[PDB]
């Protein structure tokens, strides 16, 4: 009965929205959470972060730089596509 | 006429409360932006870099165009008497007057109140001198502003030596456009 | 409890608030730097970051919150002045008539 | 259902009136603020702080 | 003409923050794929290797395609001023605004907005200009975007080229098809 009533091609149909409608819940929650980091943009100010960062990396006594930014076969991939 | 002074100059005064605010908001979201410009240099994404810098030289030049309205806001609170004494438009004041008029339409979505700086001020004056500033027919418009607030692109020599200069500051190797810049 | 007591009474409860606000900013921005020397020492950067952005967000809070107390206080010490000259000013409006 | 009743437009309708009506009581604190800083402006002159 | 600018602006951030996580995806689905293929050559079963290694060279031209739609997307938003001023198409959007009509009903399937950009850039300049966009009449579609969106299979010596970078990562033995390989 129940493999009538939900049979492979409707569940296939169902795990496929499933995941769809994942994806649009994280364009939504990606773009709060933008909205939020704009409206609060004045209370976080971008140097005092990076310098607060560095100071407990001192600290710490790690060498990473935290005012700059921070495989292979994946690399070699991409020339190949551009190659041929 | 549908004047009303105290309309003007409570409006005046709120349009610069927010222009103060949109200039020190925008400034930390070019901070913000200028990272994200440095990120796609690392990641070898330059063609993509070029077109997001263009959004920071709009937002640079609109916080430019920003300041240049919040003192002609300030000027004609200063010179507030002569707008409420006389009938006839001061020489002194053109330049503010058609200049807030003409940007009005351009602002009004970030600075509902100069929509009704403009209004009020289309109304102490002529509803055809408030037609021939939005055009700047009346050849009196800040040409500094109006170049600040022109839709056009930048040029693409700007683009290319934001890059090198972002490129510079966050140690990130960028290679500019040789076809670029030859027209240096 | 005159009108004008009440709205005493709310303003001074508000300017409290606000510094009770910034006190618990204070204690919590304490608290995330902690959560920073963590998650640098385990080489998790990216929580490190969350952590420094929290506390940077809640230094910045608490002198918000601490200057509107300040605002909220003076205005409350100055309708104090108002209510106590009321009460002055109708006892001496009181005695005028009953001497007369 | 809660997809189509609150889509990604609508959301980001939301989510730009949220921060600009936050842009507004920035600008009313302010004014608050100097309110009360010219009124109490005799109370708090600048020579004795500096 | 049912033209909306807001409609355009909203839809075309909303384009590239689904392309922004799409990217992601199907860049780490790319990572799961690639052991896959090195278990099939594991166990000498190269001719479904073969096969399995088109699916992946498909994805990783869409993921490259996507690059480019994100970067047209972008550029709109950037010079959207000339798209709500003028009533005439700026030749500097021609190819971004033909290639986003063009690439819509390709890419619906995933990225629904992408429709609604479609049909607003459609409703702004003709029906006519939009149906001369989607057979690329228009002579103006982007070329290396319209070969990442081609239906063909992959050409076999970039298939044999694939399995033998991906054998060496692996550290698994593979033999290319000697009569693939001659064709270099």
């Amino acid at each position: 009965a129940t493999l009538k009533t939900m049979n492979l091609e409707k569940i296939s149909a169902l795990m496929d929205k499933f995941e769809h409608q994942f994806e649009t819940l994280d364009v939504q929650t990606q773009q709060m959470e933008d909205t939020v980091s704009s409206t609060t943009t004045l209370t976080t100010p971008q140097n005092q972060v990076d310098m607060l960062l560095q100071e407990m990396a001192d600290e710490a006594g790690l060498d990473l730089n935290m005012e700059l930014p921070q495989d292979e076969l994946s690399q070699r991939l991409a020339r190949l596509r551009d190659q041929v | 006429s549908g004047f009303k002074a105290e309309r003007l100059r409570v409006n005046l005064r709120l349009v610069i409360n927010r222009l103060k605010l949109l200039e020190k908001k925008k400034t930390e979201l070019a901070q913000k932006a200028r990272k994200e410009i440095a990120d796609y240099l690392a990641a070898g994404k330059d063609e993509r870099a070029r077109i997001r810098v263009e959004h920071i030289i709009r937002e640079d030049y609109l916080v430019e165009a920003m300041e240049i309205l919040e003192l002609y806001c300030d000027l004609l609170l200063a010179r507030f008497g002569l707008i409420q004494s006389m009938k006839e438009l001061d020489s002194g004041l053109a330049e503010s007057v058609s200049t807030l008029i003409w940007a009005a339409p351009r602002l009004q979505s970030e600075v509902a109140e100069l929509k009704i700086v403009a209004d009020q001020l289309c109304a102490k004056y002529s509803k055809e001198y408030g037609k021939l500033c939005r055009t700047n027919q009346i050849g009196t418009v800040n040409d500094r502003l109006m170049h600040k607030l022109s839709v056009e692109a930048p040029p693409k020599i700007l683009v290319e030596r934001y890059l090198i200069e972002i490129a510079k500051n966050y140690n990130v190797p960028y290679e500019p456009d040789s076809v670029v810049m030859a027209e240096a | 409890m005159s009108n004008m007591e009440k709205h005493l009474f709310n303003l001074k409860f508000a300017a409290k608030e606000l510094s009770r606000s910034a006190k618990k900013c204070d204690k919590e921005e304490k608290a995330e730097k902690a959560k920073i020397k963590k998650a640098i020492q385990k080489g998790n950067m990216e929580v490190a970051r969350i952590h420094a952005e929290n506390a940077i967000r809640q230094k910045n809070q608490a002198v918000n919150f601490l200057r509107m107390s300040a605002r909220v206080d003076a205005v409350a010490a100055r309708v104090q002045t108002a209510v106590t000259m009321g009460k002055v000013t109708k006892s001496m409006a009181g005695v005028v008539k009953s001497m007369d």
